[PDB]
């Protein structure tokens, strides 16, 4: 569980893999009943940690792809879970319903906050890269 | 621990305690505080302590040496004793007998060898220890097991020493404490010197200087690839509106302070 | 002094002066608590040093294939840390220090400016550098230091000349077929800049590199039909080689266009429609092309791409981009320092 959810950048893979761990939990509520209070609460992490990992690679996905991506909630439980990790907690996820498309990044006004999780990590969105670009000239030239 | 992690607050504290001395003696005995991960020996703060210099005799004041450990213990409890420094690359008969004192208090004492100058060299610092065992009749042969001392920088330390670094490009070792936008413009001069080195080699590595091409070749392409691409119409909505934000707080703080001042022209009546 | 050896003679007759120091070298390790080795260090380094260090460090390397090698190791850690001014025979001590390091590890200085400090100021020929950096090749492959080992191997392969590239056959096989086992060795341009490797041609594995570096998967999917025997013979399985060649066609495509659509990679890299989106993550993870998907409009926008071989165009894009960038910064270096 530390491998999948906390360390590794596998933003398509965390839907099937980490729920496979939790479907072992929902096998035995009578043999091991003591983990069963944590059965919805890990799933709240799953929607955000895909969105903290799909938003670093993708820039436009349809929502119709993503409701097939996560099998264990319906669409309206998903959609409210998307928006509180994006207004709080420093995601970039925008939602456009005219072509049903989500947009990650693509907003170059955004001043980043301090209290985001820096988790499993990739090249970030360009609002973290158009800012801190004078550093990349300053860092690599003195290495050059 | 096999690698010591010093911090550069120790070294100028050696030198400023090297310049204020009793006249004629060579060394300042004194002990150090720091922490350990048992591959990384960290040492964090320093003091000076005198001693009496004589022939085959250095008289360390064991009531004074315990005192500065206790006096810094009031500052923090969380610092264990890791060792003592002694100056010079030379080891007289004084320096062995002091090292066996601090082993009754018993860490493995993690010693440092600091110069004033190697005469055709430089300041050459090494990290020593003492540990051995005995054959009973004559056990008096002993040598120093040396390890590597390497410094470490923190972010307010590494932003703080950069202005303490600028003492060196100055005639009488003075810079008056600097402005912001001249230091913004100095950062462009920091760029302008650092641009000059890669570009001067660029007309070299274009025409003939191609033997070790790929190691500078892999680095100059990635510097141009790590900076991302917008068409500049996207940029001025970011740039000039942020300019309309920063100019707004220039008016608004002066909107406030002129009304702080005109309140102050009202209350001083 | 001399008297410590006299009670060391009493210590070793009863248990089991440069000749007397070499004789007391000859008594202890044929029997064999720590000062009996470490006052030997206090007896060795005080004195010539050449005949007695040679006899002792040979006795010290025999005992690493014997039950406890740690005690000879941590003695030799003290003695290698002892002699630091110069000797050319300090290679032979550090031969015993690398030979204990493969048979246990990593608390030894190995650094690249430091080894050229140790080669060019012991002032030996390439032939002793032939053995010292082959000593460091097998010692560094064994402790899982994969990415540092190619740097030892390329200076092994870069030590040679056109003359003695005749003997450079076996590591010339070995350096590629260890690194073609390695799925994260991404520079096959440095394996082509060697004096033996242009000299060798034929069926041997350098022929595969010209299929790898400039050439693309159309030039390799022919090559699997010709030899099933020879690529599968030495060290190499085929489908891990495939996913490297899946990358190097796509990475060389993603240099060029940066507006590139989905159907290119079903048609160049010969997979279906939904096999793309896990595969684009494989390129964006390991540091070679940082790419993005506008998946709704069926486009691959990339940020950047990395090159396989340079040219004089490739320096030329770097020049006129940087020359105005120097010139634009000339304007602001004028303008920001003129404020105060």
């Amino acid at each position: 569980l530390y491998n999948w959810l906390e360390v590794e950048f596998n933003p398509l893979k965390l839907c099937e893999r980490v729920t496979k761990v939790l479907n072992w939990v929902r096998e035995q509520p009578e043999k091991e009943p003591e983990l069963q209070q944590y059965v919805p609460q890990l799933q709240n992490n799953t929607i955000l940690r895909l969105l903290q990992q799909v938003s670093q690679i993708y820039q436009s996905i349809e929502f119709s792809r993503l409701t097939s991506l996560v099998p264990f909630v319906d669409a309206f439980q998903l959609e409210r879970a998307i928006v509180d990790a994006a207004r709080h907690c420093d995601l970039q996820v925008r939602i456009d319903h005219t072509s049903r498309t989500l947009s990650f990044g693509s907003d170059l006004n955004y001043a980043t906050r301090e209290d985001a999780p820096i988790g499993p990590h990739l090249q970030s969105m360009p609002s973290e890269q158009i800012r801190n670009q004078l550093t990349a000239m300053s860092s690599v030239l003195a290495k050059a | 621990g096999r690698v010591v992690r010093l911090h550069p607050v120790i070294l100028a504290s050696i030198v400023d305690s090297y310049e204020r001395r009793n006249e004629g003696a060579a060394r300042v005995i004194g002990t150090l505080l720091g922490t350990v991960d048992k591959h990384s020996v960290e040492v964090t703060n320093c003091f000076s302590v005198p001693h009496n210099e004589s022939e085959d005799e250095v008289a360390v004041d064991m009531e004074f040496a315990k005192n500065m450990y206790e006096l810094h213990k009031k500052v923090s409890p969380n610092e264990l004793i890791l060792g003592w420094y002694a100056t010079g690359h030379d080891i007289t008969e004084h320096s062995v007998l002091i090292h066996e004192y601090y082993s009754r208090e018993a860490p493995n004492p993690i010693h440092l060898t600091v110069d004033t100058s190697l005469q055709n060299g430089r300041m050459s610092i090494k990290a020593y220890v003492s540990t051995l065992m005995g054959v009973p009749g004559r056990t008096m042969g002993v040598m120093f097991t040396p390890l590597t001392v390497k410094y470490a920088y923190y972010d307010t330390e590494r932003i703080g020493v950069d202005l303490i670094m600028k003492t060196c490009f100055s005639p009488n070792r003075v810079i008056g404490l600097s402005s912001d936008l001249q230091q913004v413009g100095g950062a462009s001069a920091r760029i302008q010197d650092a641009l000059s080195t890669v570009l001067q080699y660029a007309e070299d590595v274009l025409s003939g200087k191609v033997s070790a091409d790929n190691t500078v070749g892999r680095f100059l392409m990635s510097l141009v690839n790590q900076v991302p691409k917008i068409v500049p119409d996207d940029f001025e909505t970011m740039l000039n509106s942020n300019i309309n934000d920063l100019l707004m707080v220039t008016y608004l703080a002066n909107l406030t302070q002129s009304q702080i001042a005109l309140n102050e022209k009202l209350v001083n009546l | 002094e001399e008297d410590q050896a006299a009670e060391l003679r009493a210590y070793l007759k009863s248990k089991g002066l440069h000749v007397d120091l070499a004789q007391i070298i000859e008594a202890c390790d044929v029997c064999l608590v720590e000062s009996v080795m470490n006052s030997v260090v206090s007896l060795l380094l005080i004195l010539k040093q050449e005949a007695l260090i040679e006899s002792l460090c040979e006795k010290l390397v025999k005992f690493r294939e014997g039950e406890r090698p740690s005690l000879r190791l941590q003695l030799l850690s003290n003695l290698f840390h002892g002699m630091d001014k110069n000797t050319p025979v300090r290679y032979t001590v550090y031969c015993s220090l690398i030979k204990v390091a493969a048979s246990c590890i990593q608390y030894i200085p190995t650094e690249l400016d430091q080894v050229r400090k140790w080669i060019s100021d012991w002032n030996l020929t390439t032939e002793k550098k032939h053995t010292l950096l082959r000593l460091l090749y097998e010692a560094l492959v064994d402790c899982k230091k994969s990415d540092a080992a190619s740097k030892v191997m390329v200076e092994l392969l870069g030590s040679y000349t056109e003359d003695n590239a005749s003997q450079a056959r076996v590591d010339a096989h070995r350096c590629i077929v260890r690194a073609l086992k390695d799925p994260n060795a991404f520079l096959f341009d440095h394996l082509l800049t060697l004096k033996p490797v242009k000299f060798l041609e034929g069926e041997l594995i350098h022929d595969l590199l010209t299929i790898f570096v400039s050439a693309k998967l159309a030039s390799y999917v022919k090559f699997y039909q010709n030899n099933k025997d020879f690529i599968d013979s030495l060290g190499l399985l085929h489908e891990q080689n495939m996913a490297k060649m899946r990358l190097l066609t796509f990475m060389g495509m993603a240099v060029e266009n940066k507006e590139i659509s989905f159907d290119t990679m079903q048609q160049e890299l010969q997979i279906g429609a939904d096999d793309v989106e896990a595969f684009v993550i494989d390129a964006v993870r390991t540091k070679m092309v940082y790419c993005k998907i506008d998946q709704t409009q069926r486009k691959v926008v990339v940020s950047h791409s990395t090159h396989r071989t340079f040219g004089k165009q490739q320096w030329q894009q770097l020049y006129d981009t940087l020359n105005a960038w120097k010139q634009n910064l000339n304007k602001v270096k004028n303008s920001l320092l003129s404020l105060s």
